[PDB]
């Protein structure tokens, strides 16, 4: 329910996630394949 | 399968009273606040239902546009503030399928107006673990209940 996200060192974690985006894991890939054909 | 994921329909009726996800707060939100908050534009509500005229809801999620800022810059984003799956469906991976639906909505919206990521609210350790297993980056301290997923990772999910 947060429209104003106020960060601190969480800011660097988000900045790092933007410059080095995580590779989608198997769990999420399964969810995406289940969603594809529905 | 008989189930479908769709955005709440403005002039449609839904069977919600029977819904039970195990969390009393998420139930009451669905049966007393979800429909009016969607129709009053406070959030965008998406429903997992049985694709029958009766429209039996077996899960839901809510989205709203946001921005992340530090105590300098700004991050145009979308927050997934609520996620609930009915007890009858639990164990089949419907929670993860709803997050993937959410991510696809957020991705389409980034392609249109430019949104750099998805933030999620985890009110307990069970949800925090769930969002971590989906690849969300856990935030710390004051933002301990928030997890982040960038748009570039969402693009990777539906392009590779
Ligand atoms: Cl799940």
């Amino acid at each position: 329910h947060r429209r104003v996200i106020l960060n601190e060192e969480s800011w660097t974690r988000v900045m790092d996630a933007l410059s080095n985006p995580p590779s989608p894991g198997e769990k999420l890939k399964r969810a995406a394949k289940r969603l594809q054909g529905m | 399968d008989d189930l479908t994921i769709e955005i709440l329909t403005d002039d449609a009726d839904y069977d919600l009273q029977r819904f039970d996800c195990g969390e009393e707060a998420l139930n009451l939100f669905l049966t007393t606040h979800l429909v009016r908050q969607h129709r009053n534009k406070i959030l965008r509500a998406y429903i997992l239902c049985r694709n029958t005229p009766e429209r039996q809801v077996l899960g839901y999620y809510t989205l709203c546009g946001s921005c992340f800022e530090r105590a300098y810059k700004n991050i145009p984003s979308v927050t997934l503030g609520r996620l609930a799956i009915d007890r009858s469906l639990q164990g089949q991976g419907w929670g993860a399928t709803l997050v993937a639906h959410a991510m696809n909505v957020v991705w389409s919206a980034s392609l249109a107006v430019g949104i750099h990521g998805l933030f999620v609210e985890a009110l307990n350790e069970k949800a925090h673990t769930f969002f971590k297993s989906l690849g969300f980056i856990p935030l710390v301290g004051e933002n301990e209940n928030a997890l982040f997923f960038p748009t570039k990772s969402i693009e990777l999910l539906f392009t590779q």
